[PDB]
């Protein structure tokens, strides 16, 4: 459903 | 509160009105 | 939001998305009250009956958003959480009395056209604006019916008299809550719904033209049902706890 957020945030 | 709180850059700060804020003002009788 | 409309760009620049890290999902709404503090509903973080108990590292806050699902490059900011504070007398057992929580961010978020804090009411603003008939505004990315919105939704709803709120439900209503919504006679409709909770009920002061957060989306029974109302955490009534947390743990 949700677009991938940048990995730095995870 | 924070000096500039509740003043929206794209509305109050520019003196633009959103499309339904007047419905709120009109209720404040 | 049920029976709302698309928000305009920058219309609710204090709106925050509470976002689960894994799996990637919308948990709740929330609001920006300074560069390092975000306000939400306690039950978005803690509800033991359904095995909900998030810690800081489970969660992200996404600020400056319009689209629900898209990564809004150059527009949104995503912040990690330093610490969660749940009201110590949050009543998850009975009625969600004191459905409030603060989240301190690891670093300040920078303000922009799309990211800006809402005011917290003083006693006089509460006294003056929290009156039956007076309308506030609710925003969120929650359900459109009791699918999901492409963009942030908005609806304006009138505050309802205390006896009508109480007579609408078997739940015991406290002084730390108020309800809002149209009556069946009134014709117009609208309510918060699942996903919207923790977001802000705001009012625009006619005295100083500022937006104040008067409520937090807390609960309802279904969504937009005739004769039922949305219940909101009464923010001014819990402001001493808010100030105590910020004074103590804020820099
Ligand atoms: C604890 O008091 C509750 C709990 C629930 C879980 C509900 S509910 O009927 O399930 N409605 C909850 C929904 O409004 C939901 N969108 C918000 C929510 C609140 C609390 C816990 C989970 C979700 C209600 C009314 C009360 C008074
Ligand atoms: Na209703």
């Amino acid at each position: 459903d949700f677009e991938e957020i940048p990995e730095e945030y995870l | 509160g924070e000096a500039d709180c509740g003043l929206r850059p794209l509305f109050e700060k520019k003196s633009l009105e959103d499309k339904t804020e007047r419905e709120l003002l009109e209720s404040y009788i | 939001i049920v029976e709302g409309s698309d928000a305009e760009i920058g219309m609710s620049p204090w709106q925050v998305m509470l976002f689960r890290k894994s799996p990637q999902e919308l948990l709740c709404g929330a609001s920006l009250i300074s560069d390092r503090w975000v306000l939400t509903a306690a039950h978005c973080l803690l509800y033991p009956p359904w095995d909900k108990n998030f810690t800081e590292n489970d969660l992200l806050v996404r600020i400056g958003k319009h689209s629900r699902t898209r990564y809004e490059r150059n527009i949104e900011k995503i912040s990690m959480l330093e610490k969660i504070y749940i009201h110590p007398r949050y009543n998850w057992r009975e009625n969600l009395d004191r459905d409030i929580a603060l989240m301190k961010l690891k670093k300040p978020v920078a303000f922009s056209d799309y990211i800006h804090p809402v005011c917290l009411p003083d006693r006089e603003t509460a006294a003056s604006l929290l009156q039956a008939g007076y309308k506030g505004r609710v925003t969120g990315w929650g359900n459109l019916k009791e699918g999901q919105p492409s963009v942030l939704q908005v609806v304006n709803l009138p505050i309802v008299e205390r006896p009508v709120c109480k007579d609408s439900t078997r739940i015991r209503i406290t002084d730390n809550m108020f309800c809002a919504g149209y009556k069946p006679d009134e014709g117009k409709r609208g309510d918060a719904c699942e996903g919207d909770s923790g977001g802000p009920f705001v009012m625009k002061s006619p005295f100083n033209n500022r937006w104040y957060q008067m409520g937090i989306v807390s609960w309802g029974e279904g969504c937009d049902r005739d004769g039922k109302y949305g219940f909101y955490t009464h923010v001014f009534r819990l402001k001493k706890w808010i100030q105590k947390v910020i004074d103590q743990f804020g820099e």
